[PDB]
């Protein structure tokens, strides 16, 4: 249920960033490849929300 | 695959069932006398009897002192706790000395538990509660495989309305711990809407209702951290867990001795067994005067681990004290504590297999020509150098279009990868430019 | 390549094909929406030997008005939706079908019968036939039967008393009958207002819009051929028609049915793909959604009958699921109606599908062996003087019948 | 009264054209489709096999 926005199109620029409207179908089945530094899966596991100790520091 | 490391090719002692040793076999070459007596400490720790004995592996660098420690936690297998510690551990910044040494002790140590793992799942037909308040909530599950009914207690409803469920989801309950997981909406139901923020699932295919008999590994020092400080109860949802950030601390006598008196009850009572296992101080000499004497008390007390250390220093200085020096650098009085297991360095022919035994491990083919210049030039330098070059020789073989070492492979290598000694030489000489 | 059907039969008998024993040899008639089938009960042979006048259910009689004809060859038909309601229609009907097998002479037909009808019959309707039947051919005795329940009859392991769900399927009618110790449970009992016909109907609009460039060529009797030929139900339909999405299985498993020739002459002389086409028509019955309907199709129907009962009695009744009639003939039936059995029954619990030793015959068959067993039990049929008491709406409660209830109708 | 009730999921929605399953209906004409080719196809019809195909469904097409 999250939203992202990218802008108005360029038919209705007028009447804030402009783009054309997308190619191929509404609705697409996307893959996506993600990794994480066998550290970053430790620091998360160590407290309530322990991602904020890969920023500050605090491990 | 499984990546390839320093001692991936010991896979046991390889005694023989009379205990002698044979001369290669289980990944080892070698050394009959000196790991022989491993075999005698493998018998010792599968009696269960004794508590805190203790063993000294000694000898100069690279002549198998990890190896055959590493050797030992084969032969135990994965049933018994095998816990390696670096003697530069001890110095925590959030402990003292001796509580890092007690925790590890304590680590070494282990409750083997049993139970049956039963489990429910599938996509949920109904849910009605049963007088003034809820007695118990009946639920219906569907799978391809069939229909069930459950009888929930009333904590474990609330856990199903805290995960936001309701009728059609699919779920996941596991009856031994009360853990309860929403999956997503049954796509039975996905036509509901066009645009709705759900995840839909198909209906599973596998069984309702599943068993297994499994068994649970914890050691007494888990028990100990668990019990210490407050638990947090948080499964987050709950921001106070946010403020107080946490740290190690000096866990209290009293604390060990009621664990102790708690585990008994079970292990009276049959739903518990114990393993005593190994603690495998490796690195000693990097321990402290301070440390080094309180072992002279744990080693003692009638609860503690078989301990094995090992060291490679002669005659140096005792850490901590400035002026004395003494045998593998450990206190004459612990040194009279350990029974002791002397390591013996190669002679050429038992590094030539060495090399072979590294090299098929480690995936390459070496052709006998190339083998003879390897195991020379183990003697020139180091074992441990020689089972270096087995890669990259390899790696220029491959860049050249052949499968095998021939020996202008290794002969290249050689050129363009030093040894500490041979450097050495180097700054000797350009002394004065560093 | 299309076919065309065959018509105009020579059946011609003597005056009557009395055997040995009893003279008043009973007339089998299955009345049935699509076709009538009707003949001698012919007894002391074990198969059955001529089960005659395989009959399309129509007549016809156009712009000329003087005349009618009624065997196989703009029509008419003497059902709606599976109960008859017409008047000479049916005696037309009735005529072909005694005039074909021969009758004796006088003002009567002196033999009884044993004649289908609908799962419940509307009193009215039940009074109508015996009154069209009583006064006009002046027969002896009568018996009404349903279809399946005769089609069960002759099915069972033993002529001992059953318990069973019964899965019909016909002209414009599917139904669930739940039996308990013989008896239809016809209080619970529940029908599907669609069938074979809608099927074909379906398939019909859908080439008419795939094709608009020749709405002629395609019609009810080539609409027949590829529901009966080439047509088949689903294990699972979104998974089937998942797999029919990828043009190399499309390729593969299209259907190419050439109409007749007189550009490869395609682009009028079609040989009109039918690939989604030939799931989509049998799956009706099933997903009464694929056209407007809003009911439960026969897969949530027997649930809702079957979650009616106590939990031993449900374990009982479906250790007999039987498949009868019309649409039960595509190939891949007991499968999916196996497998969406499965998911609706307790995890370890046992059920068991029986198909019908012949689907469309062995209601005819049923009543066949029926009537010849049941001779001389003078308390099972209708005697013509017991209609001049009880003014038709009444029936008599035998096995394989629909439930009688007291009651009577004002007439005039 | 022997009438079977009424379906209480909610019904599944293939496109009209071909039979697959449809993620996405037209805003003009009210058909639903699977696939870009099957748009292409559907904006190319006449008015005539349009309500032609709703007729099969009863939707508000009369
Ligand atoms: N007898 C042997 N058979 C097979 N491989 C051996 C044998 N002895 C040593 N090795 C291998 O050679 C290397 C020797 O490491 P070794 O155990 O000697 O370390 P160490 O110098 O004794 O102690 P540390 O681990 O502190 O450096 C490893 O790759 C080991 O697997
Ligand atoms: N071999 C077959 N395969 C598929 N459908 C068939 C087959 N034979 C008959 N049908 C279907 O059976 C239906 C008629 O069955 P029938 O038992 O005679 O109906 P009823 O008893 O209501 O008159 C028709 O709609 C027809 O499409």
């Amino acid at each position: 249920g999250k939203i992202s926005k990218l802008g108005r199109s360029f038919t209705r620029a007028r009447d804030t960033k402009f783009v054309q409207c997308p190619d191929g179908e509404l609705q697409k089945r996307k893959e996506v490849v993600h990794t994480v530094s066998l550290h970053e899966i430790d620091v998360i596991n160590s407290r309530t929300q322990g991602f904020l100790a890969l920023f500050s520091g605090d491990t | 695959t499984q990546r390839i490391a320093s001692h991936s090719h010991v896979k046991g002692l390889g005694l023989d069932e009379s205990g002698l040793a044979k001369q290669a076999a289980s990944g080892l070459v070698g050394q009959e006398n000196a790991r022989e007596a491993c075999g005698v400490i493998v018998e010792l720790i599968k009696s269960k009897k004794m508590a805190g004995r203790a063993v000294l592996l000694a000898g100069p660098p690279g002549t198998g002192k990890t190896a055959l420690a590493l050797a030992i936690a084969q032969e135990l297998g994965s049933k018994v706790p095998f816990c390696p510690m670096v003697g530069s551990e001890v110095y925590s910044t959030e402990i003292k000395k001796t509580e890092v040494l007690m925790e590890n002790f304590r680590r070494a140590i282990g409750l083997r538990i049993k139970e049956t793992k039963e489990v429910y799942e599938g996509e949920v037909t109904e849910l009605t509660p049963c007088g003034k308040t809820i007695s118990h909530v009946i639920i219906g599950l569907k799978t391809a495989k069939g229909t069930k009914q459950l009888k929930l207690d009333p904590s474990i409803f609330e856990s199903l309305q805290k995960e936001r469920v309701e009728a059609g989801d699919v779920i996941y309950i596991e009856a031994n711990s009360g853990a309860v997981k929403r999956q997503g909406r049954c796509d039975t139901y996905a036509t509901e809407f066009d645009l709705e923020a759900e995840e839909y699932v198909p209906l599973p295919k596998g069984d309702v209702h599943k068993k297994k008999e499994i068994i649970q590994d914890v050691t007494l020092h888990d028990l100990d951290v668990a019990n210490a400080r407050p638990q947090g109860g948080q499964d987050i949802l709950s921001m106070m867990g946010q403020l107080m950030k946490p740290k190690k601390t000096e866990i209290t006598d009293k604390l060990r001795g009621e664990i102790n008196k708690v585990v008994n009850k079970y292990i009276d009572q049959g739903i518990a067994e114990l393993v005593p296992g190994v603690l495998f101080v490796d690195e000693v000499h990097m321990l402290d005067i301070e440390c080094f004497t309180y072992l002279h008390r744990a080693l003692e007390s009638s609860i503690a681990p078989i301990v094995i250390f090992a060291s490679n220093r002669g005659n140096c200085v005792i850490r901590g004290t400035e002026d004395i020096t003494s045998p593998h650098g450990i206190p004459l009085d612990l040194l009279d504590r350990v029974m002791i297991i002397r390591t013996m360095l190669y002679t050429p022919q038992e590094m030539k297999q060495i090399i072979k035994i590294r090299a098929q491990t480690e995936g390459i083919n070496i052709s006998e020509e190339a083998l003879n210049h390897l195991g020379e030039i183990g003697t020139k330098t180091t074992l441990r150098y020689s089972v270096q070059l087995l890669t990259p020789a390899n790696l220029l073989a491959k860049i050249n279009g052949k499968d095998s070492i021939e020996k202008e492979h290794v002969e290249e290598i050689s050129e363009l990868f030093y040894d500490a000694k041979s450097s050495a030489k180097i700054l000797a000489d350009q002394q004065d430019k560093y | 390549p299309f076919r065309d059907a065959r018509a105009a039969p020579d059946p011609v008998l003597e005056a009557g094909p009395v055997a040995h024993g009893p003279l008043p040899v009973p007339l089998v008639l299955d009345n049935g929406s699509f076709q009538v089938r009707a003949g001698w009960a012919c007894p002391g042979q074990d198969p059955g030997p001529e089960p005659r006048l395989q009959f399309r259910a129509v007549c016809a009689r156009g712009r000329g008005g003087a005349r009618g004809a009624s065997g196989p060859q703009m029509l008419r038909s003497p059902f709606d939706r599976n109960v008859p309601v017409n008047l000479e229609l049916q005696e037309l009907l009735l005529d072909y079908s005694f005039q074909h097998l021969g009758v004796s002479s006088q003002g009567c037909v002196d033999h009884p019968i044993v004649l289908t009808e609908a799962v419940c019959n509307p009193l009215y309707s039940r009074q109508m036939m015996s009154e069209l039947l009583f006064e006009c051919y002046g027969i002896p005795k009568v018996a009404y039967g349903i279809d399946s329940l005769f089609s069960f009859y002759h099915n069972k392991p033993k002529n001992s008393m059953c318990s069973g769900l019964i899965i019909s399927s016909g002209y414009q009618c599917t139904h669930v009958l739940p039996i308990l110790e013989g008896r239809l449970d016809a209080k619970n009992c529940k029908r599907i207002n669609l069938g074979g016909s809608q099927a074909a109907g379906y398939l019909q609009r859908l080439l008419q819009l795939k094709y608009p460039g020749h709405l002629a060529a395609i019609t009810l009797s080539r609409m027949e051929e590829i529901l009966h030929e080439h047509s088949y139900i689903a294990e699972d339909y979104v998974e089937e028609l998942h797999k029919w999405r990828c043009p190399d299985y499309y390729e593969n498993n299209v259907h190419k049915m050439q109409l007749p020739f007189s550009v490869f002459n395609l682009a009028a002389y079609h040989q009109l793909f039918v690939g989604t086409e030939r799931i989509r028509a049998p799956e009706i019955i099933f997903q009464p959604s694929l056209i407007g309907e809003e009911q439960a199709g026969i897969a949530e129907t027997l649930q809702y009958i079957l979650d009616r009962y106590p939990k031993d009695i449900q374990e009982m009744l479906v250790q007999n699921v039987f498949l009868t009639g019309g649409n039960t003939m595509y190939p891949g039936m007991k499968a999916r109606m196996e497998k969406e059995l499965l998911e609706m029954r307790p995890f370890r619990s046992s059920f068991q599908v029986q198909l019908a030793s012949n689907p469309v015959l062995d209601a005819w068959y049923g009543a066949r062996d029926w009537a010849l067993n049941h001779l001389d039990d003078n308390e099972v049929w209708i005697t013509r003087k017991e209609y001049e008491e009880k003014g038709g709406e009444y029936l008599k409660e035998h096995c394989a019948s629909n439930i009688y209830v007291p009651i009577r109708l004002p007439k005039q | 009264s022997i009438d079977a009730p009424p379906s209480f999921k909610p019904a599944k929605k293939y496109s009209d054209v071909s039979g697959l399953l449809a993620n996405y209906t037209d805003p003009q004409s009210k058909l639903r489709f699977s696939t870009i080719e099957e748009f292409s196809y559907i904006r190319r019809l006449p008015s005539d096999v349009v309500t032609g195909y709703l007729a099969l469904r009863k939707a508000t097409s009369i």
